[PDB]
């Protein structure tokens, strides 16, 4: 599994000055060991349609 | 100038690599290049104060 | 809405699976010869998605999901990919069934 | 500096597009990200880096390199002039020493 | 080796977050739909 | 004032902007007395071929 960009959320214009994004909060979390049980549920139902 | 107004000017060959002035279209034809740009006009050319 | 997902080719290897799963319109081919520009690709609902995230006045939400969909679409062209040469086998659904 | 390193990229491009016609023996398995990355690897890191400012945050493909190539934009220089003529005296191989 | 592959530029190139595979999928699907019905019938008579 | 000593340009951009001014004083060409040998012969057994 692989992240995106960390560069398509945000623009850096200067040292101090940069852009937010708007899930900034959801970005930087983690999850527990049921939500990856879940997102790996989620791939699993993409892969095999109906 | 003064490169150029030594006392051996008249028996010198010039040799320049660069020319000036540049053509703007080869610097903004860069595909989706405005943000690169923005960065590097704000980098070259912002001046700090007060 | 409004995208064809399933579609029919020459005769495959599997005599009971004959289609081909195609999420979001895209086609595994398109990471080799695209044929839109970079700025171009869209499908229906993502943009209509986006249409309605500005008429709702969410710019920012618009703007980080206009941003996001080429890696979204690569996604689901992966997915296509791996649906339609490495799970091919006697164990898959025959298409009448996966039809009902 | 930074116009005459594009500009000698541009002519690279343009002549490496046509080897796939010229020779189909041989680039029978050929792409064009195949000579993308040729070039690239060939390319001083400063000019990539700049390019990469703005790669980075938005999603181009070989339809916006193929578009930027056949611009008639360039900037003459001594490099520019002397990479042009390389290119053109090679144009026939047996001048590198390659034959069928 | 595969053309789809090679990248060219670096949007797509980002961290690797976990590995799966194969047989540990299989595995868990069969442990997921036993857990459900074993807990669906131990919450009700 | 006198306890302001940080710079506001980002070092990435920095370092860019050091390799193109680097690179700007690059030299493609060489200054030589006499020209380099593009045909030279082979003695054999005979006086007047070669």
């Amino acid at each position: 599994y692989i992240a995106p960009n960390p560069r398509i959320s945000s623009i850096t214009l200067t040292q101090r000055i940069t852009t937010t994004g708007p899930f900034a909060i959801l970005t930087g979390s983690t999850p527990t060991a049921q939500q990856l049980n879940d997102v790996r549920k989620i791939y699993l139902a993409l892969m095999f349609p109906g | 100038q003064e490169v150029l107004t030594d006392f051996r000017r008249q028996d010198t060959i010039w040799v320049l690599a660069l020319q000036l002035p540049v053509n703007p279209q080869v610097v903004w034809d860069v595909p989706r290049s405005s943000i690169a740009n923005l960065i590097m006009n704000i980098a070259t050319c912002l001046p700090t104060g007060e | 809405w409004a995208t064809i997902d399933v579609e029919y080719r020459e005769p495959a290897p599997y005599v009971h699976a004959q289609r081909y799963i195609r999420y979001c319109g895209i086609d595994s081919r398109e990471l080799i010869n695209p044929t839109t520009y970079g700025i171009g690709m869209t499908y229906h609902c993502y943009n209509e998605m986006l249409r309605m995230l500005v008429a709702a006045g969410k710019d920012s939400e618009a703007a980080y999901f206009r941003s996001m969909l080429p890696f979204h679409m690569v996604r689901f062209a992966r997915i296509n990919q791996i649906i339609n040469e490495d799970l091919h086998s006697v164990f898959s659904l025959p298409d009448d069934m996966f039809n009902a | 500096v930074y116009a005459s390193e594009l500009s000698v990229m541009k002519v690279d491009m343009r002549h490496l597009s046509l080897m796939q016609r010229r020779f189909p023996d041989v680039l029978i398995q050929a792409r064009p990200s195949h000579f993308w990355k040729a070039v690239l690897n060939d390319s001083p890191e400063a000019v990539k880096a700049v390019m990469n400012l703005s790669h980075s945050h938005n999603f181009i493909n070989i339809r916006d390199m193929m578009r930027w190539v056949m611009l008639p934009s360039l900037q003459p220089s001594l490099k520019l002039a002397l990479e042009e003529e390389a290119w053109a005296a090679a144009n026939d191989f047996e001048d590198l020493m390659l034959t069928d | 080796q595969r053309p789809e592959r090679i990248k060219t530029t670096p949007y797509l190139e980002g961290d690797v977050l976990s590995s799966d595979s194969g047989p540990l999928l299989s595995v868990f699907a069969l442990q997921e739909i036993m857990q459900k019905v074993r807990q669906v019938q131990a919450d009700y008579m | 004032t006198a306890t302001r000593e940080v710079d506001f340009t980002v070092p990435d951009v920095q370092k860019i902007l050091d390799d193109i001014k680097a690179l700007a004083a690059e030299q493609v060409y060489k200054i030589v007395k006499v020209p380099s040998i593009s045909f030279r012969h082979i003695v054999m057994q005979s006086r007047d071929r070669v």
